[PDB]
C-alpha cells in the first residue's frame, strides 16, 4: 500500500548484499621530524599512518 | 671510579630504610611497647573489643593479668 | 615411536616453550593420581577445626564417643604429628 | 523446572543454591535461617494456593527478618520521639 | 579511617604540588607557545581523528581472559575444602579450557595484528 | 556523618551513573563508569565483601581500558562532547543531579522518604548483624565453594567463555 | 631585610637553573657531531647536569648546531616558541653564528639571530667539543649573574 | 600518630625517588665509560635538588587544544596512586594491614594506567595519542599474565595478605620452588612500570616523548616522580614475593636492613637492564607475553594447584 | 527498605533510561549496558552479604563473567558496524526499514 | 504481637573474668581440659535451646569454673604464667610458635604442682 | 622444603584453632549476658521516651513467633552514642 512516507523505499538487493560504502577510511598524517631524535634533525618525513 | 656511585646509593638506602623503621617504632609507641594487634578475621576483632572493655581505660592494648582476678 | 620421537625433536627445536608448557601441564594432571601423599591433603583439611564441635547429649549408648577431650575415643592426629 | 531432569536422574545441578537454609560451607548459617526453615516446612507439599493463606504467619515473619521494615519503623518512631523530647528539655539520656 | 586518611593525604599532596607548579612560576602565554607539538611543523588534521586499532581482536579477548583470573583468584581458598577431588578437577578443567581458547585463537591467527 | 559512609558513597555512585548515562563522549562516559566502579567497590566492601568489591573494580578497570582504545578508533569525532558542550547532554545531566539531590535532601531531613516506594533513612548500619566472631571470612568461603559445590556453574561459565572466544572470531571476520 | 632575602633567593633559583640545563635534542648539520662528542665519555656533559631531552616542553636550552636554511627557519622558530621559560639559545658554529661558508647562499639564513635571540655565540667550523663545553659553561655563568628577584624587589 | 606515620612514608619515598634519579644517571654513566653527575654537589649529590627546584619554577604550559581538566587531573592521579601503592607494604609492618593486600595492588596498578591514557588523550596531540594507545596495548599484554603469576605464587603462601608472604618464606626464599615464575614476574614488572626494554609509552627515539610530550615543569615532574616511585615499589614487591626476609619481632630493624638491600639491588638491575638492551617493538611485546609467558604461566598455574595437593603441603588459610 | 537501596535502584533506573534513550554513538549505549550490570552487581552483593547467604556469595562473580561475554559481543558488533560505515552512529543502521 | 521477656539486670549479674585475650590464649589449652564439663554443658544448652535467655544459669557456671581455674594458677604458678602470656601479648598475631620456651616453664609448673 | 614447612604451618594453625574452641564457651556466655543487658537497658529507656504516646506498648515484638530472634545493630545500639555505634558496625571492617 504506497504512501507518502514510503515513497522513497526500494526493494532490497536480490542477494541481500548492499554495496560497500566509502565514507572516508582516511589515514593519519604525521610530521616525523625534523626536530625528532630519529630524524637526524633536518628530515621532515611526512608519513601516512593506519594505526 | 665506580665507588663514586655509592654515596647516592647510600642516601637512597637510608631514605628507603626510614618508612620501615618509622612504622615499627610508631606501632610500639602507640600500642604500649608491643606490636600493633592484627585483626584480619572477626574473631580477632572480637577479642580486641573485649580487651578494650576489660582494660578499664578503653585501650585494647592495655592488658590485665592475674592481678585482675580476686 | 619413530614418528613421535621425530615429532618431539622438531617441536623441541622450534617451540621449546610449548614443549615445556605441555610437559608441565601433563604432569599436573597425572601426578596427583600417582602420589601416595594426595590422601593426606584431604585428611588435613578435615582435621582443621573451623567450627565449634557441638557436644552430643549423652543418652547412655555411645561408647565410641568420649566424655572428655583427653579420652582415647575419637579421631587422633597422631598421623599428623608424624607426617 | 520445565523438564525436571535433575529429579529424574538424581543429580543436583543447582538446587544446592536455591535456598539459604540449604547446607552451607562449614555450616555457616544465614541470618534468617530459622524463619526460612519454618516457612518452608509449613508450606511443604500443600501447594502455593493453600500456602499463601495457610502459611501467611510464617511468611510475614520471614519477610520481616529479610527486610526488617517493621523493625525500622519501630526504631524510627522512637528516635523521632526522643528528639521531640530533647528540645523540650523533657528527657536526659543515661550515661 | 586510616585508609581514607592515607588516600586523602596522597592525592592532596599531589594536588598541592600541582597548585604550586602553576602559581609559583612566572608565566608568559602567547599563541605560538601553546600550539600543539609536532616536530616544528603545524599538525596535519586533528588528533581526535580515528586511530586504527590493529590488535582489536586481542583487546576483546583480553576481556574474556581477564574474567578468567577473577574465576581463578579464589583458588587458594578453594584448596582448603575437604572435597579436594572435586575442586582439583574443576580447577584444572577451567585452566585447560582457558588454554584451549588460547590455542584456538592462536591457530586461527587471532593473535596476529591486522594489516 | 561517618555512620553514613555507605549512603555518601551511594550518592557518588548515582552521580557517576548520571555522568555516563547522559552519554557525552565515551572518553568521559568511561570515566564516570570508573568513578561508579570505585565507590561501588567501597559500598560492597563496607558490607563485608572486600573480595567482591575489589574484583568488580578490577574487572571494570580492564573493561574501560579496552573501551578507551576502541573509542579513539571507532567512537571519536573532531570535537568530543563534555557535559557542558551539548544541551541534550547537559539537560540530561542536570535532570539526574536534581532528581538525586531532592531524593537525598528529603530522605536526610525526614530520616525517611518515598521515591515511588518507601525507603528508611535511618542509616544503613541499623540492619547489620550483631554476632560475628568466627575465625574466617564468610565471603571467601562462599566464593571458594564455586569449585566444590558449584561444579555445574564452573562448567557452564567455562564453556561460555570458550564459546565467547570462538564467537568473537566468527563475528569480526569478513 | 628584603634586600638580603631576595639576593639569596636569586642565588637559589639561579643555581638550580644553571645546574640543571636540559638542551633540546636538536641538531642541524656538521656541528651536531661535535655536540654528540660533548655528550660522549671524554667530556660527558651529563656530569654537569646537562641532559638532552627531545620534547621542547621539557627543554631549557636550544643549541643551534648547524646551518639554518630558509626552509627550516619556521620549524626552528616553532620549537623555540614552544619552549617554556626561562629559555636560552646557544648558537654553535659559523653557520648558525652568521651564515658561515654558505653566507651568500640563496637558501641560507645569515645567522640564527635573525630568527631567535641568542645568549652565547660559540665560534668554529665546527667548534671543538671542548669549545662547545666552554660555551655551555659560559652560559651557566651568565645565568649565575641573573638578578630577577633583585630587580623585582626594586620595581 | 597515624598522620606522622603517613608522613614518614611519603617524604622518604619522594626523597628516595629523587636520589634514584641520581643513582640511575651515575650507574648508566659508568656502564657507558663516563661518570655522570659529579659537579652539582659532591659526587653529584645535589643534582636531584637542582632538578626538582628547576622544574617547579619552570613555566608550565596548557596546550591550546588540550582538555584542561583531564590534563591537570592525570598527573595528580599518577603521583597520588604511586604513593598509594606503598601503604600495604610490610617493611616488616605495613602502614595499612589488608587481608587482600595483593589484590589491592592489582586494582591500584590498573587504575594508574588511566593517568597515562588520560594525560595522552587530554593533550590533544598526535605523539601523545600514539603514546597513550601504546599504553592500552602494553596493559593488554601483561596484566593477564601478571595476575596469574601472583596466583601461582600465592598457592604456596595461602592468602592474599602481604605479611603472610614473610611467614611463608621463613625457611627459604620462594625463588627456589618458583624461579620459573620469578623470571616471568620480573620481566612483567619491567613492562608494568614501562621500563626498558619495554619503555614504549614514552618511546623517546620513536615518539619524541610519547604520552607526556606536552607536559612541562611541575606537571611533568609528577609523571617522572610517579614513574620512579613505581620502579622502587615493584622491586620491593618482588623482594617480598620471592626473596623473603626473616622477621625477628623484637628487632624489626634487622628485617628492614636486609629487606632494603634486596630491594635496592633489584632496583639496580632495572638500571642495569636499561643500559644493556635495545627496545622491543610494541607488537613484539604483546606476542612475547601471549605466545610465550601465557602458555607457560597457564601450565605452571595448573602445576602449582596440583603440587600442594599431591605433596600434602597445602598452606594454612590463616 | 534501607536507604542504600534507594540509590542503587536509582542507579539502575538511570542507566536503563540512558540505555533506552539513544543518541548517536553506539559505544555510548554499550556503556549504559555495562553500567546496568554494575548496579545489578552491587545490589545483588549487598543483599547476599547482608543476609549472610554464604553460597550465594559466588553469583555476583558469575554475574560479572557473563557481563564480559555480553560486552565482548557488543564490541565485536561495534567493530563490524564501524568497518562498514566508518562511524559507530546508530542512525546508519536503518537499512531494514525496507 | 506480644512483648519480649527479658531477664532483670540482677538476673544477669555475675562475676566476670577480667583478663585480656592474651591471658585467655595462654591458658586456653589447659582451660579447655580443666573446665570441659560446665563448658560443654553450657554449649549443649545453647545449641539445644537456641535461646540466650534459657541458658543463663548454665552460663554462670562457666564463669564460676573459669574463676576457680584462674585462682588455682594464681596460687601455684602465678609467676611462670606471667612470663608466658606476657610473651604471647607482645605478638601482633599472638602466636604460640614465638613463645615455646616460656610455655614449657608454665607447662612443667602446672604439671608438677597441679 | 615448602612441603615440610607448610605441614608445620598446618599443625600450628590447628593448635591455634583449638585454643579458640577452648575459650568459646566463656566468650559465648559473656556475649549472651551483654546482649541481654543492652536490650534490657534499651527497653527501660523506651518506657520513658514512649510513655505518653497514644497506643504504644513498650517492648512489643514485631514478630508473631515467640522464638528468640538475634537483634540487629539498630535494635541493640539504637539509642547509644555514634562512636560506640560506629565501632560496633564498621570497626572491624575499618581496622587497618
Ligand atoms: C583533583 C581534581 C583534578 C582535576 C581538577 C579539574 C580542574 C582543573 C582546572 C581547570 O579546569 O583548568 C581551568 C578551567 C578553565 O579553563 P578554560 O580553557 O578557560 O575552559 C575550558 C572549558 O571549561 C572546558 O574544560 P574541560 O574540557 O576540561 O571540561 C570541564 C569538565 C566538564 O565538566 C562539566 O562539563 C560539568 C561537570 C562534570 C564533572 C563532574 C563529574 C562528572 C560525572 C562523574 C561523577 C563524579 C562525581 C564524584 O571536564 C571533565 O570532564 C572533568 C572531569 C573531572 C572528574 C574528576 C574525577 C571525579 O577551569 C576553571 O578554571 C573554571
Ligand atoms: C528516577 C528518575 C528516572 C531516571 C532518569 C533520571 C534522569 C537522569 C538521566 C538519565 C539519562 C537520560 C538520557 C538522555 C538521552 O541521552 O537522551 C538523548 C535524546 C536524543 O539525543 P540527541 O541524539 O542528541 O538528539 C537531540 C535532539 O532531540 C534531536 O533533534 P530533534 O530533531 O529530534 O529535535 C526535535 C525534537 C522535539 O521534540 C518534540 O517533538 C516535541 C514533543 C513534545 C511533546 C510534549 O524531537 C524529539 O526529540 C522527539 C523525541 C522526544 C522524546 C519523546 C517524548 C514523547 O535527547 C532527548 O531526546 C531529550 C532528552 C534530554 C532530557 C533527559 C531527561 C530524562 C528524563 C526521562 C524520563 C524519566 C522518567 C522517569
Ligand atoms: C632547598 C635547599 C637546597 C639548597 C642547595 C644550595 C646549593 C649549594 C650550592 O650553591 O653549591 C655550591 C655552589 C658552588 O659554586 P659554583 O656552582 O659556582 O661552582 C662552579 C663549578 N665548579 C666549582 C666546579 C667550578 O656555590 C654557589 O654557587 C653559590 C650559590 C649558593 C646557592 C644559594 C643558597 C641560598
Ligand atoms: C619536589 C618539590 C620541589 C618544590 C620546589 C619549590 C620551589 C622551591 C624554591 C623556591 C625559591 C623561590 C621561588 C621564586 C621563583 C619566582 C619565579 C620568578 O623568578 O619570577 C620572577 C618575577 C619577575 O617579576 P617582575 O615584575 O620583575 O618581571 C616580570 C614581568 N615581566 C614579564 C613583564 C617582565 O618575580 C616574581 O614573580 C616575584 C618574586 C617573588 C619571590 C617570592
Ligand atoms: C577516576 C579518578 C580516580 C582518581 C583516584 C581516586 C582515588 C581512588 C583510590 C582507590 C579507590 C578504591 C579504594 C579501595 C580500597 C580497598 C582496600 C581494602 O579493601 O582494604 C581496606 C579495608 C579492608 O580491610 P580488610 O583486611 O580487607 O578487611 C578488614 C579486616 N580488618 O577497608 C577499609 O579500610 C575501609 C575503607 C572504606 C572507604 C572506601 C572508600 C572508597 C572510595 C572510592 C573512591
Ligand atoms: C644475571 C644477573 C641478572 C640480574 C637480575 C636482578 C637480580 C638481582 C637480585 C637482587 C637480590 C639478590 C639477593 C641479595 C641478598 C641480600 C643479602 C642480605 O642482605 O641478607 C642476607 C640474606 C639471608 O637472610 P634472609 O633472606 O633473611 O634468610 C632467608 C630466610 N627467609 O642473604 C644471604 O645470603
Ligand atoms: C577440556 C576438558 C578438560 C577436562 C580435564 C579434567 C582433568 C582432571 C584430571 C583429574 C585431576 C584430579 O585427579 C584426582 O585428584 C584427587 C584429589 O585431588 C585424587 O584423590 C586422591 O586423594 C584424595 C584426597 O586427597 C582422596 O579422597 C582420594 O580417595 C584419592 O584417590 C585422585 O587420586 C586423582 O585421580
Ligand atoms: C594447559 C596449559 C598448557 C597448554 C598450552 C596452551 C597454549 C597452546 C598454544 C597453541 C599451540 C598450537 O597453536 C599454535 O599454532 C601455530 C600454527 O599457526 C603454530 O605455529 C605457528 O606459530 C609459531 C609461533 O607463532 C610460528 O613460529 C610458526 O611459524 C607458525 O607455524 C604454533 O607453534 C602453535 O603454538
Ligand atoms: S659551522 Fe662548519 S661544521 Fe658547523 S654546520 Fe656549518 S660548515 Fe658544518
Amino acid at each position: 500500500y504506497p504512501t507518502k512516507e514510503t515513497a522513497h523505499w526500494k526493494p532490497p538487493p536480490w542477494n541481500d548484499v548492499d554495496p560497500p560504502k566509502d565514507t572516508l577510511v582516511s589515514n593519519l598524517t604525521l610530521n616525523f621530524g625534523p626536530q625528532h631524535p630519529a630524524a637526524h634533525g633536518v628530515l621532515r618525513l611526512v608519513m601516512e599512518l593506519s594505526g | 671510579m665506580w665507588f663514586e656511585v655509592l654515596p647516592g646509593i647510600a642516601v637512597m638506602g637510608v631514605c628507603l630504610f626510614i618508612p620501615g623503621m618509622a612504622t615499627a617504632r610508631i606501632h610500639r609507641f602507640s600500642n604500649g611497647g608491643k606490636e600493633k594487634r592484627v585483626a584480619h578475621y572477626p574473631y580477632q576483632w572480637y577479642l580486641m573489643e573485649r580487651d578494650r572493655r576489660v582494660s578499664g581505660v578503653n585501650r585494647s592494648y592495655v592488658s590485665k593479668g592475674l592481678e585482675n582476678i580476686d | 615411536a619413530e614418528r613421535v620421537a621425530a615429532f618431539l625433536k622438531n617441536v623441541w627445536a622450534k617451540e621449546p616453550v610449548l614443549v615445556a608448557s605441555f610437559a608441565i601441564a601433563g604432569l599436573a594432571v597425572i601426578l596427583p593420581t600417582l602420589s601416595p601423599y594426595t590422601k593426606y591433603s584431604l585428611m588435613i583439611n578435615r582435621a582443621t577445626p573451623y567450627n565449634y564441635p557441638v557436644p552430643l547429649r549423652d543418652d547412655g549408648n555411645m561408647p565410641d564417643v568420649p566424655s572428655h577431650p583427653q579420652d582415647p575415643q575419637g579421631p587422633s592426629l597422631e598421623w599428623l604429628k608424624r607426617l | 523446572p520445565f523438564f525436571d531432569v535433575q529429579k529424574r536422574l538424581g543429580v543436583d545441578l543447582d538446587r544446592w543454591m536455591t535456598i539459604q537454609s540449604a547446607e552451607q560451607p562449614h555450616k555457616i548459617p544465614s541470618r534468617c535461617h530459622a524463619f526460612e526453615k519454618e516457612w518452608i516446612e509449613c508450606a511443604h507439599g500443600i501447594g502455593s494456593i493453600r500456602a499463601e493463606k495457610e502459611c501467611k504467619i510464617e511468611f510475614e515473619d520471614f519477610r520481616e527478618c529479610l527486610l526488617r521494615q517493621k523493625t525500622m519503623k519501630r526504631l524510627h518512631a522512637i528516635r523521632r520521639q526522643r528528639e521531640k523530647l530533647i528540645k523540650e528539655g523533657k528527657y536526659t539520656p543515661p550515661p | 579511617m586510616n585508609l581514607m586518611l592515607a588516600l586523602l593525604t596522597n592525592f592532596t599532596l599531589a594536588t598541592l604540588l600541582v597548585i604550586i607548579a602553576f602559581w609559583l612560576p612566572q608565566l608568559n602565554v602567547y599563541s605560538e607557545k601553546t600550539s600543539p607539538y609536532e616536530c616544528g611543523f603545524d599538525p596535519m588534521g586533528s588528533a581526535r581523528l580515528p586511530f586504527s586499532m590493529k590488535f582489536f581482536l586481542v583487546a576483546i579477548t583480553f576481556l574474556l581472559f581477564d574474567l578468567e583470573i577473577a574465576l581463578l583468584l579464589p583458588l587458594p581458598w578453594a584448596s582448603q575444602t575437604a572435597n579436594l577431588n572435586t575442586m582439583l578437577t574443576m580447577a584444572l578443567f577451567l585452566i585447560i579450557l582457558l588454554a584451549v581458547s588460547l590455542a584456538y585463537e592462536w591457530t586461527q591467527k587471532g593473535l596476529e595484528w591486522t594489516e | 556523618m561517618m555512620l553514613y559512609i555507605v549512603f555518601i558513597l551511594s550518592v557518588i555512585f548515582v552521580m557517576g551513573f548520571v555522568g555516563f548515562s547522559s552519554k557525552p563522549s565515551p572518553i568521559y562516559g568511561g570515566l564516570g563508569l570508573i568513578v561508579s566502579g570505585g565507590v561501588g567497590c567501597g559500598i560492597v566492601l563496607n558490607f563485608g565483601g572486600s573480595f567482591l568489591g575489589l574484583m568488580v573494580f578490577l574487572i571494570y578497570l580492564g573493561g574501560m581500558m579496552v573501551v578507551f582504545g576502541y573509542t579513539t578508533a571507532m567512537a571519536t569525532e573532531q570535537y568530543p562532547e563534555i557535559w557542558l558542550s551539548n544541551k541534550a547532554v547537559l539537560g540530561a545531566f542536570v535532570t539526574g543531579l536534581l532528581m538525586e539531590f531532592f531524593m537525598v535532601y528529603y530522605v536526610l531531613k525526614d530520616k525517611e522518604v518515598e521515591v515511588v516506594f518507601e525507603f528508611n533513612g535511618l542509616g544503613d548500619w541499623v540492619i547489620y548483624d550483631t554476632g560475628d566472631s568466627g575465625f574466617f571470612s564468610e565471603e571467601a568461603m562462599g566464593i571458594a565453594a564455586l569449585y566444590s559445590y558449584g561444579t555445574w556453574l564452573v562448567i557452564v561459565t567455562g564453556w561460555s567463555l570458550l564459546i565467547g572466544v570462538v564467537v568473537i572470531m566468527e563475528i569480526t571476520r569478513g | 631585610r628584603g634586600e638580603y632575602v631576595v639576593a639569596k633567593l636569586d642565588d637559589l633559583i639561579n643555581w638550580a637553573r644553571r645546574s640543571s640545563l636540559w638542551p633540546m635534542t636538536f641538531g642541524l648539520a656538521c656541528c651536531a657531531v661535535e655536540m654528540m662528542h660533548m655528550a660522549a665519555p671524554r667530556y660527558d656533559m651529563d656530569r654537569f647536569g646537562v641532559v638532552f631531552r627531545a620534547s621542547p616542553r621539557q627543554s631549557d636550552v636550544m643549541i643551534v648546531a648547524g646551518t639554518l636554511t630558509n626552509k627550516m627557519a619556521p620549524a626552528l622558530r616553532k620549537v623555540y616558541d614552544q619552549m617554556p621559560e626561562p629559555r636560552y639559545v646557544v648558537s654553535m658554529g659559523s653557520c648558525a653564528n652568521g651564515g658561515g661558508y654558505y653566507h651568500y647562499s640563496y637558501s641560507v639564513v645569515r645567522g640564527c639571530d635573525r630568527i631567535v635571540p641568542v645568549d652565547i655565540y660559540v665560534p668554529g667550523c665546527p667548534p671543538t667539543a671542548e669549545a662547545l663545553l666552554y660555551g655551555i659553561l659560559q652560559l651557566q655563568k651568565k645565568i649565575k649573574r641573573e638578578k630577577r628577584l633583585r630587580i623585582w624587589y626594586r620595581r | 600518630m597515624f598522620m606522622i606515620n603517613i608522613l614518614m612514608l611519603i617524604i622518604p619515598i619522594l626523597l628516595a625517588v629523587a636520589f634514584l634519579t641520581l643513582v640511575e644517571r651515575k650507574v648508566l654513566g659508568y656502564m657507558q665509560l663516563r661518570k655522570g653527575p659529579n659537579v652539582v654537589g659532591p659526587y653529584g649529590l645535589l643534582q636531584p635538588i637542582a632538578d626538582a627546584i628547576k622544574l617547579f619554577i619552570k613555566e608550565p604550559l596548557r596546550p591550546a587544544t588540550s582538555s584542561a581538566s583531564m590534563f591537570i587531573l592525570a598527573p595528580i592521579m599518577a603521583l597520588g596512586l604511586a604513593l598509594t601503592m606503598w601503604i600495604p607494604l610490610p617493611m616488616p609492618y605495613p602502614l595499612i594491614n589488608m587481608n587482600l593486600g595483593v589484590l589491592f595492588m592489582l586494582a591500584m596498578s590498573s587504575l594508574a594506567v588511566y593517568s597515562i591514557l588520560w594525560s595522552g588523550w587530554a593533550s590533544n596531540s598526535k605523539y601523545a595519542l600514539i603514546g597513550a594507545l601504546r599504553a592500552v596495548a602494553q596493559t593488554i599484554s601483561y596484566e593477564v599474565t601478571l595476575a596469574i603469576i601472583l596466583l601461582s605464587v600465592l598457592l604456596m603462601s595461602g592468602s592474599f595478605t602481604l605479611s603472610t608472604l614473610i611467614t611463608t618464606q621463613e625457611q627459604m626464599w620462594l625463588i627456589l620452588p618458583a624461579w620459573p615464575l620469578a623470571m616471568m614476574w620480573f620481566i612483567s614488572t619491567l613492562a608494568e612500570t614501562n621500563r626498558a626494554p619495554f619503555d614504549l609509552t614514552e618511546g623517546e627515539s620513536e615518539l619524541v616523548s610519547g604520552f607526556n610530550v606536552e607536559y612541562a615543569a611541575g606537571p611533568f615532574a609528577l609523571f617522572f616522580m610517579a614513574e620512579y616511585a613505581n620502579i622502587i615499589m615493584m622491586n620491593i614487591f618482588t623482594a617480598i614475593l620471592f626473596l623473603g626476609t626473616s622477621h625477628n619481632p623484637h628487632m624489626p630493624e634487622l628485617y628492614t636492613i636486609n629487606f632494603t638491600i634486596k630491594s635496592l639491588l633489584l632496583t639496580m638491575s632495572f638500571l642495569w637492564i636499561r643500559a644493556s638492551y635495545p627496545r622491543f617493538r610494541y607488537d613484539q611485546l604483546m606476542h612475547l607475553l601471549w605466545k610465550n609467558f601465557l602458555p607457560l604461566t597457564l601450565a605452571l598455574c595448573m602445576w602449582h594447584v596440583s603440587l600442594p595437593i599431591l605433596t600434602s603441603g597445602i598452606p594454612p588459610q590463616t | 527498605m534501607s536507604m542504600v537501596y534507594m540509590n542503587i535502584m536509582m542507579a539502575f533506573t538511570v542507566s536503563l533510561v540512558g540505555l533506552l534513550m539513544y543518541r548517536s554513538h553506539l559505544m555510548s549505549s554499550l556503556l549504559c549496558l555495562e553500567g546496568m550490570m554494575l548496579s545489578l552487581f552491587v545490589m545483588a552483593a549487598l543483599t547476599i552479604l547482608n543476609s549472610h547467604f554464604t553460597l550465594a556469595s559466588m553469583m555476583p562473580i558469575i554475574l560479572l563473567v557473563f557481563a564480559a561475554c555480553e560486552a565482548a559481543l557488543g564490541l565485536s558488533l561495534l567493530v563490524m558496524v564501524s568497518n562498514t560505515y566508518g562511524t559507530d552512529y546508530v542512525q546508519n543502521l536503518n537499512l531494514l526499514q525496507c | 504481637p506480644g512483648i519480649v521477656e527479658l531477664p532483670s539486670l540482677e538476673d544477669l549479674k555475675v562475676q566476670e573474668v577480667k583478663v585480656s585475650s592474651s591471658v585467655l590464649k595462654a591458658a586456653a589449652h589447659h582451660y579447655g581440659a580443666q573446665c570441659d564439663k560446665p563448658n560443654k554443658e553450657f554449649m549443649l544448652c545453647r545449641w539445644e535451646e537456641k535461646d540466650p535467655r534459657r541458658c543463663l544459669e548454665e552460663g554462670k557456671l562457666v564463669n564460676q569454673c573459669a574463676l576457680e581455674f584462674f585462682r588455682q594458677i594464681k596460687r601455684h604458678c602465678a609467676e611462670p604464667f606471667t612470663e608466658y602470656w606476657t610473651c604471647i601479648d607482645y605478638s601482633g598475631l599472638q602466636l604460640f610458635r614465638r613463645c615455646r620456651k616460656q610455655q614449657a616453664q608454665f607447662d612443667e609448673c602446672v604439671l608438677d604442682k597441679l | 622444603s615448602m612441603m615440610k614447612w607448610n605441614r608445620e604451618r598446618r599443625r600450628l594453625q590447628i593448635e591455634d584453632f583449638e585454643a579458640r574452641i577452648a575459650l568459646m564457651p566463656l566468650l559465648q556466655a559473656e556475649k549472651d549476658r551483654r546482649v541481654l543487658q543492652m536490650l534490657r537497658e534499651n527497653l527501660e529507656e523506651e518506657a520513658t521516651v514512649m510513655k505518653d504516646v497514644p497506643g504504644w506498648k513498650v517492648g512489643e515484638s514485631v514478630f508473631h513467633t515467640t522464638r528468640w530472634v538475634t537483634p540487629m545493630m539498630g535494635e541493640l545500639y539504637g539509642l547509644r552514642a555514634s562512636e560506640e555505634v560506629l565501632s560496633a558496625t564498621y570497626g572491624f571492617i575499618w581496622y587497618t
